[PDB]
This record gives structure tokens, C-alpha cells and sequence, in this order.
């Protein structure tokens, strides 16, 4: 998967 | 992000535009 994802908050 | 976040939108949108199409 990605290295980095992006999350909320 | 934004072109993963359209492009994740535009991919349903056509099964939302082109399927409700048919009465759905």
C-alpha cells in the first residue's frame, strides 16, 4: 500500500 | 489530495449517472 496515507483530523 | 479524490468520485459517478439511467 501507500508509504503515507492520508488520514483525517 | 485532490486527483485521487476526484478520480475516486468520477469512477462511481458514472455507476450513479449512467446506471440510475435505466430506472435505477
Amino acid at each position: 500500500g501507500p508509504s503515507q496515507p492520508t488520514y483525517p483530523g | 489530495p485532490v486527483e485521487d479524490l476526484i478520480r475516486f468520485y468520477n469512477d462511481l459517478q458514472q455507476y450513479l449517472n449512467v446506471v440510475t439511467r435505466h430506472r435505477y
